[PDB]
RNA sequence: AUGUUUCUUCUUUUUUUUUUUGGUGAGAGG
RNA sequence: GGCCGGGAACUCAAAGGAGACUGCCAGUGAUAAACUGGAGGAAGGUGGGGAUGACGUCAAGUCAUCAUGGCCCUUACGACC
RNA sequence: AGAACCUUACCUGGUCUUGACAUCCACGGAAGUUUUCAGAGAUGAGAAUGUGCCUUCGGGAACCGUGAGACAGGUGCUGCAU
């Protein structure tokens, strides 16, 4: 359903006069492995509670990406604050690549085949703001069919 | 209505009208509501903004009556119309209520 | 004044024991004295109880009649399905998704239709 | 120093005491004698019997011992043969006919001290100490009892450095006598130290 | 105005009950 | 010599409770909160006092109340006068 | 919450080393009881005599000795091992 995948932990802390308490602060991804992709963002004083308040953003985060043929559509700039991650086409490649702790966040929504470089600084942070950002401003052929040359077929030769 | 008294001390029960009435006039008459509505009707946007966030993330269609000042970054229907009026207000109220005449047959 | 407190259970799933099962009719005993009758066409087509059994059901109807059963509980009424999804989804306790119809053929096959006004919940 | 037990302030007003009859001064001693040293061997067998509370109340020439358990069958064991042998081995030592009052209690898992040893009967071998309260804090909780906040003590996980934490559900009253909230402690001694355990789990009011 | 040196950690797996109104004496029927 | 009768008024003796809450009055103040005067009362603003020591700091002390991992003595550091 | 012996764990000297105390193993002594002593006391050197109940009555629990012991003993250290 949900198909969840889990990856972040660190510690953060809030130093106060009784001392410093280590709040964690967790990440993952949920999707449906052909199309519906959205994250949440989770932290708590604990592990396994972090990684279950994640969870109720990423029902309210599920961002569609008109998966074409479990792939993307075409080279798009993933540039967010901290990394510039581009997202190259691989048509039927046949290899499933892309950045470290992005690579688990791809398996959730189902390709395949495609290429990435995570252009800057090598940050989990800014990935998952930007590989949903960049799978956002993608568009299927017929969506950019359907605003540029008023004409769908044209464009499609 | 029928007790409330003879189980502790009086002093302590127009503590419990205050949070009775207080919690009245500001929960109203929504408690018999679904919880989560279909729409939401916008009389004005200058304070009431954190709502026309709200109720945006779950989908809701509501409306906004609009004025010279505020924005419709985040309303879905801009309707323009003075919000400082008292039977204008209720002119809208008395349109709307033509078609909620309709909203329940 | 028992059977008025527990207005929910008159309509919600009620748990009985069988204490006598006849041809036409299976007899509950729902404590304090209180006797509610399955009858027939109210079980499902399938159902073999014996007299110690635990058996939940609907009471979907109370009549005070001066002889007889007052109370009658149904298993085989679209209403028993109602309130089965009722108790096992919360989402339809706290009325956030409604049941808008509900169609039945008992111990077989049926059909619930769910709506939500919250677009953040799929009621499927 | 700190944490003074909401028990001791609190027995008689809400809670009965765990020992009650009259001693002059002169035999205080003797009456005080066999209490502690039986209950040390009634400790030392009805460890596994699951027992909650043990009053001891010793009239002029008399005793009688109420012994709260949950699992009867194992202290009657068959027969109830193993109930004289608790009484055997008491009437010599004190000297009066100690009689015995096994009054049990229907729910087991609503006490402070069955869930002081629960952990410490699984302590033995290493168990991850959070689920294994997890789960008895949960059921306490489910069950009716409004309050818990439970406590473990030692070098938990094979630690080194001094820890302690303990997890709140409900309420816990230590500024307030009139509410009912009971508390235990046992020990566990193994090959690695001693792995100590606290409750204060919360009942109820007047 | 002054206040060494080398030293402190971090969270997701363990848990069965339950208890083995008799005797004696007389008469009579077959 | 309350010592000897008598008495159930009364001090004392000891129990379950009645008794206090800003309840009421007026000024002021944002119809609120609220301070403090007026009243009666045994007591007037948590009536005087005690008990209860939040999250936590000193990784503050104790192995000499007791428990207890390693360590060593175990013809001694243990035991007796 | 009270340092003449004690308390006392420190010191001098004189002492037993399976031991002040615990459980168990074989066997003996029954257990008990007053008193004369080398001696600072410890400990050790002795003399008179006694013997309740169960008796599966080829002897056993309550008490000590001598011998092997497993251990027993630890106010000896580590409070930053809990």
């Amino acid at each position: 359903e949900l198909q969840e995948k889990l990856i972040a932990v660190n510690r953060v802390s809030k130093t106060v006069k009784g001392g410093r308490i280590f709040s964690f602060t967790a990440l993952t991804v949920v999707g449906d492995g052909n199309g519906r992709v959205g994250f949440g963002y989770g932290k708590a004083r604990e592990v396994p509670a972090a990684i279950q308040k994640a969870m109720e953003k990423a029902r309210r985060n599920m961002i569609n990406v008109a998966l074409n043929n479990g792939t993307l559509q075409h080279p798009v700039k993933g540039v967010h604050t901290g990394s510039r991650v581009f997202m190259q086409p691989a048509s039927e490649g046949t290899g499933i690549i892309a950045g470290g702790a992005m690579r688990a966040v791809l398996e959730v929504a189902g390709v395949h085949n495609v290429l990435a470089k995570a252009y800057g600084s090598t940050n989990p942070i800014n990935v998952v703001r930007a590989t949903i950002d960049g799978l956002e401003n993608m568009n299927s052929p017929e969506m950019v069919a359907a605003k540029r040359g008023k004409s769908v077929e044209e464009i499609l030769g | 209505q029928d007790g409330t008294f003879d189980k502790l001390t009086k002093k302590e029960a127009l503590m419990r009208t205050r949070e009775l009435e207080k919690l009245e006039n500001s929960l109203g008459g929504i408690k018999d509501m679904g919880g989560l509505p279909d729409a939401l009707f916008v009389i004005d946007a200058d304070h009431e903004h954190i709502a026309i966030k709200e109720a945006n993330n779950l989908g809701i269609p509501v409306f906004a009556i609009v004025d010279t000042n505020s924005d419709p970054d985040g309303v879905d229907f801009v309707i323009p119309g003075n919000d400082d009026a008292i039977r204008a207000v209720t002119l809208y109220l008395g349109a709307v209520a033509a078609t909620v005449r309709e909203g329940r047959s | 004044m028992v059977v008025d407190q527990f207005r929910e259970h008159e309509g919600e799933i009620i748990t009985g024991v069988v204490k006598k099962v006849n041809r036409d009719n299976i007899s509950l005993d729902l404590g304090n004295n209180a006797e509610a009758v399955i009858l027939r066409e109210d079980m499902l087509p399938r159902e073999n109880f014996r007299p110690g059994d635990r058996v939940r059901g609907v009471l979907y109807s109370v009549r005070p009649e001066a002889r007889g059963a007052q109370l009658f509980v149904t298993r085989s009424k679209p209403e028993m399905l109602i309130e089965l999804f009722r108790i096992e989804v919360p989402e339809i306790g706290e009325e956030v998704i409604e049941i808008k119809a509900a169609a039945r053929d008992p111990g077989s096959r049926a059909k619930i239709a769910v709506k939500t006004n919250d677009k953040r919940i799929d009621p499927v | 120093g700190q944490k003074v037990h909401p028990n001791g302030i609190r027995l008689g007003i809400v809670k009965p005491w765990n020992s009650t009859w009259f001693a002059n001064t002169k035999e205080f001693a003797d009456n005080l004698d066999s209490d502690f040293k039986v209950r040390q061997y009634l400790t030392k067998e009805l460890a596994k019997a699951s027992v909650s509370r043990i009053v001891i109340e010793r009239p002029a020439k008399s005793i009688r011992v109420t012994i709260h358990t949950a699992r009867p069958g194992i202290v009657i064991g068959k027969k109830g043969e193993d109930v004289e042998k608790l009484r055997k081995v008491v009437a010599d030592i004190a000297g009066v006919p100690a009689q015995i009052n096994i009054a049990e209690v229907r729910k087991p898992e609503l006490d402070a001290k069955l869930v002081a040893d629960s952990i410490t009967s699984q302590l033995e071998r290493r168990v991850m100490f959070r689920r294994a309260m997890k789960r008895a804090v949960q059921n306490a909780m489910r069950l009716g009892a409004k309050g818990i906040k439970v406590e473990v003590s030692g070098r938990l996980g094979g630690a080194e450095i001094a820890r302690t934490e303990w997890y709140r559900e409900g309420r816990v009253p230590l500024h307030t006598l009139r509410a009912d909230i009971d508390y235990n402690t046992s020990e566990a001694h193994t090959t690695y130290g001693v792995i100590g355990v606290k409750v204060w789990i919360f009942k109820g009011e007047i």
